[PDB]
DNA sequence: GGGACAAAGGGCTTTCAGAGGAAACCCATCCG
DNA sequence: TTAAATAGGGAAGATAAGCAAAGGGTTGACGAAAGCCCTTTGTCCC
RNA sequence: UUAAAGAGUCAACCCUUUGCUUAUCUUCCCUAUUUAAAU
């Protein structure tokens, strides 16, 4: 048996509908995406990392490591312009995460 | 630059009119989501949820000539 | 050669937190698969990257908010990162729950 | 309508969908045209008119309720909640494959043109997708209006939209008629004042809704005139066609 | 553990469930040789177990 | 040390509201 | 290693009887806009 | 160019029973002939 990616739809006359493009079993661009960037092992704790993301949460696990501990995303980006640099860690941190795309605001 | 926003007219006008014309070629989408209160007036008290159109194309069937 | 999805219906228990007054019943359900033809061993998965650079380029604002970060920025090593990408795709991470029940894994890139 | 190039089959993945409120599926012609004034200003070489077809395409899901795809926990106002399941706010994504033709007013060689355009479809997108492959350009000329014909069907195969008009509304006109509803500009509503969050601080900002028209799709081989096929900016913030309402 | 096809169910609330040896052997008192066993058993088979 | 304002963060939270509904479409040609 | 030359008309295609009952169709996660309180930082006054 | 951003994941016994069957006419008719040296 192999494992395509699954898809989140509304219920409908099945229970677990498989990807597939045109009758062929393929899977996600975000999926395939997720794992390359599997790399934050620049915490405290917890080997076995996880991937690079603000606030660097699992919400399949429950937990969010990188909480309010003073190393966030946001707290590192604002340390860094206001004067003090930051240890070899936290700008390899900062740079993948801002390879990583998205929007930051509030 | 323009800032694109939706029309409130148009989305119950649409879905009050093609509900009783059977018109199965239209989506179903729902906003608001576990507390659809703290969106509009229009979800709160709709909440089966607005229509929208199915624009898929027709597609070129392989195997054959077209 | 190209693998179908297909569809089957299962029959089964209802075995739920909370309700044991009602786990003497059926529970039908039907469910969609996808499985290896029997003349078939080995599963070939495909795909490509694309790794583009200009960072450092805010698509939204910035106009001495991303220079300050870009100067405080630039002086980390990029090595480890461009290592660290490629070996998750080498060593076989990209792939998921398929890789387990396999006694050999092959890589081209 | 004298040098045309072709780019088919051209592969997709994770187009947005949502074009509006009200349509799921393929993008407008507004957005063949944008991309389209993209690679003009980007490459330096004016482009008259796009053209495009669906040779295939597919919304992600099932026949109804299509999906819902998970977000991300992105913004700086939390940290403490932050670790279940943040909200939906759905966007619909699908996966499809086109060919495109765009007219090009370029005399200088034969062959650079195909370079240049090769060096930007590498890194272009197409409704925020990102594309997978493509076949590699190859440019037509056309003198007089019988030959128009042959750079027409240069594009097979392919299905290409066609403007019909409204005749009252989109939403009576779908159920009678039987054709889907297109967007073909933007209406302005009123000025934007605070200049501030906006991505440019030079160009006016204005609040637009759509603005829809009627089309249909027709196969390249059965159109009459080729010039109903090529669309272009008009006036009023539309995009019109060259060959106006196709009829038979 | 029930079957279906005579129609009844064995172990049902009669303080022999999956879910409450499960709960109770976390919560201080441990398992006998054939609970434990019934509970690796029925870990490893597959489930859901959470509400 | 006391008073006021703003921002950030968390928590005490918690306030707010509410059952419709029915079904598989569009469409046949260039080229070696 | 052959030139031509044609290849049937007519009739006609059965009827009756019946298509089963019973049981079941899962759960868990995906909120905005505030009120109050506390802490910290920073500014100003006393 | 509705630009910019995002892991759906996990689990399953479809089982049991059976009589298709009775009848039958395919009949009549017919011109295949006309040659040439072994390469």
């Amino acid at each position: 048996e192999v494992f395509p990616s699954q898809e989140f739809v509304e219920n409908s006359k099945l229970s677990k509908q498989l990807f597939d493009l045109n009758g062929q079993a393929a899977m996600h661009d975000q999926k395939i995406g997720n794992a390359i960037r599997t790399i934050d092992t620049w915490y405290e704790d917890a080997t076995t990392p996880i991937a690079v993301e603000p606030y660097g949460s699992v919400v399949r696990n429950g937990v969010a490591y990188r909480a309010g501990n003073k190393t966030d995303l946001f707290t590192l980006m604002d340390g860094a312009v206001n004067g003090k640099s930051l240890t070899e860690e936290d700008q390899m941190f900062v740079t993948a995460n801002l390879i990583r795309g998205g929007v930051f605001g509030g | 630059i323009l800032v694109p926003i939706g029309n409130a007219h148009n989305l119950i006008s649409g879905t009050e009119y093609l509900w009783e014309h059977k018109y199965y070629n239209t989506f179903t989408q729902k906003l608001g989501g576990s507390n659809p209160q703290n969106c509009t007036h229009a979800c709160n008290k709709m909440r089966g949820g607005f229509k929208q159109f199915n624009c898929t194309p027709p597609q070129v069937e392989d195997n054959y000539n077209a | 050669t190209a693998v179908m999805v297909g569809t089957k219906t299962v029959a089964g228990t209802q075995s739920v937190r909370g309700n044991p007054n009602d786990a003497d019943k059926g529970n039908i359900q039907t469910v969609n698969f996808a499985n290896l033809p029997h003349n078939k061993n080995t599963l070939l998965v495909k795909y490509n990257v694309k790794f583009v650079g200009d960072v450092f380029k805010a698509e939204l604002g910035g106009g001495e908010y991303s220079n300050t970060l870009q100067t405080a920025l630039e002086n980390t090593d990029f090595g480890t990162l461009a290592y660290r990408y490629v070996y998750n795709i080498a060593a076989g991470r990209t792939l998921w729950r398929n890789r387990v029940g396999a006694e050999s894994i092959e890589t081209v890139i | 309508m004298r040098k045309f190039i072709i780019v088919k089959n051209v592969k997709v993945d994770g187009i947005n969908a949502k074009s509006s409120d009200i349509t799921v599926g393929m993008p407008p012609a507004t957005t063949f045209c944008g991309l389209g004034e993209t690679m003009s200003i980007k490459t330096g070489i004016v482009v008259k008119a796009v053209s495009y077809g669906s040779v295939k395409f597919e919304v992600r899901g099932s026949r109804f309720n299509t999906s819902v795809t998970k977000f991300a926990w992105q913004d700086r106002g939390n940290g403490g909640k932050a670790n279940n399941n943040s909200p939906i706010q759905p966007k619909p994504l699908a996966d499809g494959v086109f060919t495109l033709c765009f007219e090009v007013e370029w005399e200088d060689c034969a062959e650079v043109l195909v370079d240049k355009v090769t060096n930007f479809i590498n890194t272009a997108r197409i409704a925020g997708g990102t594309i997978a492959s493509f076949n590699k350009p190859f440019v037509k000329v056309a003198k007089d209006a019988e030959e128009l014909a042959s750079v027409k069907n240069a594009m097979m195969p392919c299905y290409v939209v066609v403007d019909c008009g409204v005749e009252v509304n989109i939403f009576e006109d779908a159920v009678n008629r039987k054709l889907q509803p297109m967007v073909n500009g933007y209406k302005k509503l009123e000025k934007i004042v605070d200049n501030k969050h906006m991505r440019d601080k030079f160009t006016p900002a204005y609040l637009a809704t759509p603005t829809y028209t009627m089309i249909g799709y027709k196969m390249v081989s059965n159109v009459d005139n080729f010039d109903q096929a090529l669309w272009q900016y008009g006036e009023n913030t539309k995009v019109k066609t060259i060959g106006g309402i196709y009829n038979d």
